[PDB]
Formats: structure tokens, C-alpha cells, sequence
RNA sequence: UGUGGUGGCGAUAGCGAGAAGGAUACACCUGUUCCCAUGCCGAACACAGAAGUUAAGCUUCUUAGCGCCGAUUGUAGUGAAGGGUUUCCCUUUGUGAGAGUAGGACGUCGCCACGC
RNA sequence: GCGGUCGCCUCCUAAAAGGUAACGGAGGCGCCCAAAGGUUCCCUCAGAAUGGUUGGAAAUCAUUCGAAGAGUGUAAAGGCA
RNA sequence: UGAUGGAGGUAGAGCACUGUUUGGACUAGGGGCCCAUCGGGUUACCGAAUUCAGAUAAACUCCGAAUGCCAUUCAUUUAU
């Protein structure tokens, strides 16, 4: 049980949710970034692997943008208990993207490696990606 | 330090008691107003905001001081100025103040000349 | 079980005459709990913050500069 | 100025072993000696003999 | 602690009205001037014995 | 210089869910002299402008006509294709 | 006494041909001392607030108030109400006669003599000296103090810069060091 | 015409920053014997005055720095009508956002007295 | 069946009038005040910055900045400078 | 049905308070090791205070839709 990030509670337990699309909420301090093209759950572990396959192949630093925390609670039943009683144990903390959103960004190292360690990165998580810069830019910093 | 202004809080109090009661439909406002040197009252309406009579400190009368005397001709004025247009139920103010020193001397000298409160 | 089951009753608050109506001698406007609409000409508040009309007329609704709103009753 | 609350006090004059700095007010009463018109018609007893130059930081 | 007590008119001798105290504050006899039905004017009003 | 200008209504209807579907431009345009109108363009010219000076450049709007020197304020675009929407221009003039 | 005459004789024209006002409404003035003695052991016994009443009655022609807590501390065994301290203030002569006391009876019967700490500055010129000792004054009973207290006087003038309130005080006594 | 006094109108009235002012007004400043006052305190609170000075308050004027109010519109979202997978997405059709605005904006209107 | 629950009150689920169930998601009640009531007057907090013996992270202070960041006998909402 | 004024915090936006939590600049000089039996706290957190950008709400709100609901000596058409 590898749970890397976690919140301070102040509830318990929450809904279970709803998603339809999203919008916006583009490439901020990276030089290369994913674009989520699904919508569904993305639990703890994945972004530790998502880690895992970020630092292995990005060998000797190159900057890591991790931009999407979890913040839900999960639950489940008991295994052998009927339909009724309340719900069961907080067991998850899952955070929801929808399309066009960014997983992670990238710069520091061209774009070999990057390309590179983002398909690594993307075996590791059911959601079809793209692979964006700051490809069309109001501003040439 | 900074001196606090007076007026201001005057003026508070002027809201506090208007907001509990002004009223003034055919029953208009007396007006009490201070100054160092000078007394100032009126009879001011509502709806419309425009005065009936007043009673000048030291462009009339008598003085004086900063006494009952310069009250009394104020309420003298103000009474005669009021049976001039047949008015009897007026409805005070209260300036900022109590009932002690420069207002019971226009007080009740609004009050015996012939106002009915 | 749960520690939940635990409810009260619905006590049916919100207005109960609406604009442009006539009005019997004090009847009930929009039943409140905290004062979120002031009162105007010929209302009367209760003992449970209900609002009243006193003069048979014409229940309207106006601001207070920006903040909150008045009822307001005006007669024939 | 309310009343029956305050303390005791007069205009005390102070005598000094230089030139009788002779013009305050002191708490402290005694026998009344120096009813002087200069100074207080009052107690003189309180007789503080530092100068102001007994430590003379304006003198040296 | 708090029991429900009447007050006495000591004046018509009828046991008109009620009301409720603490007795950890206050080991009398409550007097109050109150109004009675009977009389007309304000009575004093004793606790009943 | 020689660039598209259309025009458009003032609610065109529920039309506009077709467009998105086509490669047309829905955007808002507010400026000085001349207040504020609708006007559509296209995608394939807009990054033709931006090869030709770059992302700070010079619009001159023809209807064979004077200009209005607009100044680009604003690009927030689609997920999932990541193309253009919600064109606001400014024109900040001389 | 002394020090208005002094105002009108020097001080206040010295203050003219510094500052170079545009009227004299424009000067600086001295209005307020504030007096605190606060004990902390009336936890225990408030007869140290008693006799402290009492000495401060003998400095000067009053009685201070009783300021209680206005918080809760258990570190200091604190509930609300708990009272504290004692405020004395100052008008009139009893500024100037208490000024003159300063300049010389107190402060110069004072051990480790070197005159007055300056940096008591608040910015705005508001000098506040936690005084040392309580049997310094001649108005004190060493036959009745039994602690080794000392005093805290808040002094309010209008002199509007740490400039103004050192040449103000020091045109009335203060020898700063 | 200026001041003072008392009125409404969403601060477009406001905050800041700066410049000028005392004929009168107002306000500070003189003192408390007198009414009254302090859980100490003529600082306020009530009084008895009129020495000074425009210092501050206050009045006029500037200022889009702060704050407020903002069209045109895009788009999300959504009623009615439909279709594929039903997690959702798309389409006919009305109706529109919140943002980011361009701009306005350092007031308008009421009554009386006095100086006028 | 064993467990647990049975009356009342504040929120959310409750689909922007009301209303609307579940062994759904949350908290409290079975009192208290002789003034914690009524009237009439007066006052404005939470905090933060600096100087200051006992005094320290803060006891009592003083000066300024400061729109609620406090309080409102007791649960929660909604109010109230 | 059309017209008219009204009840209000669902949908999206959802930042301003209550919250969750990201990276950049500063830090109060704190916690040491101390160089100590005052030049540096070099160096480890610079955290609180801030402070810039970017997100997140069933028990968040600076804001706020259609649509339904309530009313009208209203207008049309029908039978309630
Ligand atoms: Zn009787």
C-alpha cells in the first residue's frame, strides 16, 4: 500500500461522483506536457509510477512538474456482507481528470528523453495521451 | 495622537435616534444645533426636506450667553414662529446629548410657550 | 447500523403571497428564521420573524440601496 | 473632580544644601517652617539636597 | 434546583399566578408587584407557604 | 493588409454546435473607434500570421477598407484537439 | 509651572527657528503620563496591589484603577476577570510638578548613575521607561516596601518625531546618556 | 456667491495622493466658580469666557493610483426536437453565462438662514 | 435471529416555491437566567506593528494599522457592529 | 399560451471566507552544529509572515442560467 499523497481530512467519507468534460488549465512552467484525452479515475499508485517512469529514464535531473494531487476518499465493502449497512472503510484516494487536462510537465532536457520517458510514463496509466510544448504561444517569454 | 472629531459622533447619534424616530408627517422636527458661539434651530419636514421656521443666534434678538437666555428667545421665537402657521404637535430631536445644559433651556421653553408635547 | 438516522420536520418556510395580491388585516408575507428581508411601510414583524401587512394593499418588494430588500404594502 | 477619593497633598516647598530649589508640590507633610511668599506657604520639610549637580551629569 | 412555584396574593388569599426559580439562588420567598384580576391594582405577591 | 472579414448576427442560434464541426472561428471582438462587432475567421490564416512576424503582430481588418489595429488579448482553447475558440482582440491603436 | 514658562519663553521659539512652522497651532505639545503596576502574585495575595495602591496614592494625587485580565492563560494561571494591575495618568501641574520631580529629586538618587537610556523611541516619540527601582522617591516608606518593584510609566507627548520628543525632553531635563 | 444647518439618489458619492484657505461661519485653543462628570482623569462628558492661530478638522480644486459600475459579444451550461453507445458524445432548435472587457466615473438633485 | 433503532431540533443528499425515502452522509436535546428579563443612556471587537523593571511565547500597558478575520447562556444553520 | 413585476441560490463559472494542496521569490532569524569559555548563523528549515503563478469542492462562497412555481378586474381560445 504505497499511497504517496494524502490530505488532512476535516469529512469522511464523500459521493460518488460525477464527470462530463472540462476545459482550459494549459502548459504553465514545463517546456512539454501530456494532454488527457478520457475521463475517469486516476488512483494513488499510478502517478508513483508515473514517478518511477518519470526519474529512471530522465537520468541526471531534468525538472519534474507533478501538477495533480488526489484528494477523495475511496471506499469498499467487506467481502461476504449483503446490501445494507453503511459504507465501509476509506480505502483509496482517487482524483478524477477528464480531456485536456495536464498530467505532468517537462523542461530542462530536449526532446529526445522526453518523448521517451512520457510514453514510459504513459503505459502506466489507462489514458490515451497526446504530447504538447508551449506549442502555440500569445508570448515568446 | 490624533483629536477625534465631535461632530461625527453627533451626527451618530442624530442617526441612531431619527432611525428609532423621526415620523415627521404633519408632525415636523424640532432641531437642536450647537456651536461654540451660536444656537441654531429650525423646524424641518419630511417628505419633502424643507423648513418651516427658525430662530437665528446673533443675527436677532437679545444675547445673553451660553446660558437659558439665549434658549429662551430661541424658544420664544420658534413657539411664536410655530403659532404663526398653527402648529402644535411638534417632535423633538436630541441633538447628540442629554436633557442637561443648553437643551432643557430650549426645551421646555419650546414646551410652555404654547406646544403642545 | 449507523450513528445516522437522525432528521427533523420540514417546517415550510418561504413566501406565501407574491406581488400585485390584496391582503386581509395582518396575514403572513414569507415566513423567515434571521432577518433577511427588512421591513416597509404598514409591516409588522412577529415573534418568529413573519411579516405582516396592517393596510389592506398591494404587497411589493424594493431594495435597500444594495443590500437587502424591503416589503412593502401600499393601499388604494 | 470626584470627591472624598483623593490623597493629600500641598505645594510643598523643597529646600536643597544649593540655593533652595523651593517651588514644588510633595505628599508628605510635617511642620509647616518656611510660610514663604518666593515659595509654597507650606511644608518645607521634604529637603532633597541633590542638585542636580549631587550627580552632575549636567555639570561634571 | 428549579421547581414550579405559584405566587400567593396575600391580599384576595387565591392561588393566581405562576412562574418558576432557582432555589440555589434564592432560599426566600419571591415578592414581586404584580397585577390581580380580582382587585384591580397592583399587589405585592408573596411565595406560597 | 488582405486578410477575411465577416460578419455575423447578433444571436446567431444553437446553429453554432454545427460551425465547430465545420472549421469555423466564434469569437468577440471590442475595440476604440469603432466599438464591437462579431466577425469570423478562419484557422489556416492565423498561423500564417504567425510565421509572419510572430505572436505580436500587426492586424489591419479588410473589407477593402481602414484598419483596426487589433492587439490579441486572450487565447484559451479546446481540449482534446487543442485548437482555436473565443478569438478576443483589443485594438490599442496608435 | 517652570516648564509652560519655559515654552513660553524659549523652547517653543527654538522649536520655531527649527522647524520653521507656518504658525504656532502648528507645534508640538505634551499631554499624557500613564502609570502602571501591575502585580501577578495577586494570584496568591492582592495586599501587594494594596500597599501598591498606597504608594501610588503617595506619588501622586489619585487612585488607579484595578485592570483585570482579559484573557485566559493557564501558563500564567489566567482565567477572565482575574485583576492585574493599576493605572495612574496625569494632568495639569501634576505633569509639570512631576516633571520637576523627575529632573531632581528621583533621577539623580538612582544607583549605577549614568542618566537616561535613550532608545525608547516607538517611532512617533513615546518614551516609555520600565523604571528599575520602588524606593527611589522621597514620598517612599522604606519601612513598608517589601519587594524590589519597580515602575512603568507610559509618556504621551505630540511631538510627531523621536527628534521632537528628544529635544523636548531635553530642553525639560532627561539627561541622556 | 461662500459657509453652516438639516435631505434623498446602489461608492459613477467612496479611499488615497497633492495644491490653496478664515469677512463671517465652524473648529481648536482659556479656565471650571456655577449644572454635570470620572468605576482615577474638565481628554470626552456639562458649564464659564474669548487670548491666539488657520495648524488640524472643515471648504474649493486636481488625480483613473486604490476601489465601484461597465456594452458588444464568444463559450460553457440548458428548454423543446432527434440519433448512435448508454460511461458519454453528437445534431435541429430557443435561450444565455461567470470570466477578460472597451468605457463612464474624483457626483446629481432638495430647503433655509447669514455673509451676500 | 443476534446486533442496533423507536419522541424532538439544525445541515446535506433534496433536482434553486413548498414537499420528498433508504440498517443514507452529519450534530445536539429531556435544560438554564432573578436577571443571562423590560426600559433609558453610554461604548465598539478579532487581531497585527513598535517602546516597556519584575516578564518569559504571551499577565497590565501606550501609540498606530486594522471591516468582522470577534462575540452573541447552551447543537447546527440563518442573522446581528 | 402572450404580456408584466415578483419568490431563489439547482446547471455551468465555482479564485473573494471557510477548505485541500502544488512550484517560484522573500523570510523572524528560528531549531541546531557552532566557528562560540560579537564578523558568519557560511551551511541544514528558512516554516510561520508573506509572497507570486496554477488548480480543487455534497456538508465552500465573491457571482449567477434556462426551465418550473406564485400573481395580475390583463389579452386570446377552449371547458371547466
Ligand atoms: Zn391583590
Amino acid at each position: 500500500m504505497l499511497v504517496p499523497k494524502r490530505v488532512k481530512h476535516r469529512r469522511e467519507f464523500r459521493g460518488k461522483m460525477r464527470g462530463e468534460a472540462k476545459g482550459g488549465k494549459e502548459v504553465a512552467f514545463g517546456e512539454w506536457g501530456l494532454q488527457a484525452t478520457e475521463s475517469h479515475w486516476i488512483t494513488n499508485r499510478q502517478i508513483e509510477a508515473a514517478r518511477i517512469a518519470m526519474t529512471r529514464y530522465m537520468k541526471r535531473g531534468g525538472k519534474v512538474w507533478i501538477k495533480i494531487f488526489p484528494h477523495k476518499s475511496y471506499t469498499s465493502k467487506a467481502i461476504g456482507v449483503r446490501m445494507g449497512k453503511g459504507k465501509g472503510a476509506p480505502e483509496g484516494w482517487v482524483s478524477p481528470v477528464k480531456r485536456g487536462k495536464i498530467m505532468f510537465e517537462i523542461a530542462g532536457v530536449p526532446e529526445e528523453v522526453a518523448r521517451e520517458a512520457l510514453r514510459l510514463a504513459s503505459h502506466k496509466l489507462p489514458v490515451k495521451t497526446k504530447i504538447v510544448k508551449r506549442e502555440e504561444m500569445g508570448g515568446e517569454s | 495622537i490624533t483629536k477625534p472629531d465631535k461632530n461625527k459622533t453627533r451626527q451618530k447619534r442624530h442617526r441612531r435616534v431619527r432611525n428609532k424616530i423621526s415620523g415627521t408627517a404633519e408632525c415636523p422636527r424640532l432641531n437642536i444645533f450647537r456651536s461654540n458661539k451660536n444656537i441654531y434651530a429650525q423646524v424641518i419636514d419630511d417628505v419633502a426636506g424643507v423648513t418651516l421656521a427658525s430662530a437665528s443666534a446673533l443675527d436677532k434678538e437679545i444675547s445673553g450667553g451660553t446660558k437659558t437666555e439665549t434658549a429662551a428667545a430661541v424658544g420664544k421665537l420658534v413657539a411664536e414662529r410655530a403659532a404663526e402657521k398653527g402648529i402644535k404637535k411638534v417632535v423633538f430631536d436630541r441633538g447628540g446629548y442629554l436633557y442637561h445644559g443648553r437643551v432643557q433651556a430650549l426645551a421646555e421653553a419650546a414646551r410652555e410657550n404654547g406646544l403642545e408635547f | 447500523s449507523t450513528s445516522n438516522g437522525r432528521d427533523s420536520e420540514s417546517k415550510r418556510l418561504g413566501a406565501k403571497s407574491a406581488d400585485g395580491q390584496t391582503v386581509t388585516g395582518g396575514s403572513i408575507l414569507y415566513r423567515q428564521r434571521g432577518t433577511k428581508i427588512y421591513p416597509g411601510v404598514n409591516v409588522g414583524i412577529g415573534g418568529d420573524d413573519t411579516l405582516f401587512a396592517k393596510v389592506d394593499g398591494v404587497v411589493r418588494f424594493e431594495r435597500k440601496g444594495r443590500d437587502k430588500k424591503q416589503v412593502s404594502v401600499y393601499p388604494v | 473632580m470626584k470627591q472624598d477619593i483623593h490623597p493629600n497633598y500641598q505645594p510643598v516647598v523643597f529646600m536643597d544644601s544649593t540655593t533652595g530649589f523651593k517651588f514644588l508640590s510633595g505628599s508628605t507633610k510635617g511642620s509647616s517652617e518656611t510660610v514663604e511668599w518666593e515659595d509654597g506657604n507650606t511644608y518645607p520639610l521634604l529637603r532633597v539636597e541633590v542638585t542636580s549637580d549631587s550627580h552632575p551629569f549636567y555639570t561634571g | 434546583m428549579r421547581v414550579n412555584i405559584t405566587l400567593e396574593c396575600t391580599s384576595c388569599k387565591e392561588r393566581n399566578y405562576l412562574t418558576n426559580k432557582n432555589k440555589r439562588n434564592n432560599p426566600d420567598r419571591l415578592e414581586k408587584q404584580k397585577y390581580c384580576p380580582r382587585e384591580r391594582k397592583v399587589t405585592l405577591h408573596r411565595e406560597t407557604k | 493588409v488582405q486578410l477575411e472579414v465577416k460578419e455575423r448576427a447578433i444571436r446567431p442560434r444553437s446553429l453554432r454546435n454545427q460551425l465547430r464541426h465545420e472549421g469555423k472561428v466564434p469569437a468577440i471582438v471590442y475595440g476604440y473607434q469603432i466599438e464591437s462587432t462579431p466577425i469570423y475567421f478562419e484557422e489556416k490564416d492565423l498561423s500564417k500570421i504567425l510565421r509572419e512576424h510572430g505572436a505580436n503582430t500587426v492586424i489591419k481588418m479588410t473589407v477593402d477598407g481602414k484598419n483596426i489595429n487589433t492587439l490579441m488579448s486572450k487565447a484559451q482553447l479546446d481540449t482534446f484537439t487543442g485548437q482555436m475558440l473565443h478569438v478576443e482582440f483589443l485594438s490599442v491603436n496608435m | 509651572n517652570r516648564l509652560k514658562e519655559k515654552y513660553i519663553k524659549e523652547v517653543t521659539p527654538s522649536l520655531v527657528e527649527k522647524f520653521n512652522y507656518s504658525s504656532v497651532m502648528q507645534t508640538p505639545k505634551v499631554d499624557k503620563i500613564v502609570i502602571n503596576m501591575g502585580v501577578g502574585d495577586a494570584v496568591s495575595n492582592a495586599k501587594n496591589l494594596d500597599k501598591a495602591v498606597e504608594e501610588l496614592a503617595l506619588i501622586t494625587g489619585q487612585k488607579p484603577l484595578i485592570t483585570k485580565a482579559k484573557k485566559s492563560i493557564a501558563g500564567f494561571r489566567l482565567r477572565e476577570g482575574m485583576p492585574i494591575g493599576a493605572k495612574v495618568t496625569l494632568r495639569g501641574e501634576r505633569m509639570y510638578e512631576f516633571l520637576d520631580k523627575l529632573v531632581t529629586v528621583s533621577l539623580p538618587r538612582v544607583r549605577d548613575f549614568h542618566g537616561v537610556s535613550k532608545k525608547a523611541f516607538d517611532g512617533r516619540g513615546n518614551y516609555t521607561l520600565g523604571i528599575k527601582e520602588q524606593l527611589i522617591f522621597p514620598e517612599v516608606d522604606y519601612d513598608l516596601v517589601d519587594k524590589v518593584r519597580g515602575m512603568d510609566i507610559v509618556i504621551v507627548t505630540t511631538a510627531n518625531t523621536d527628534e521632537e520628543s528628544r529635544e523636548l525632553l531635553a530642553q525639560l531635563g532627561m539627561p541622556f546618556q
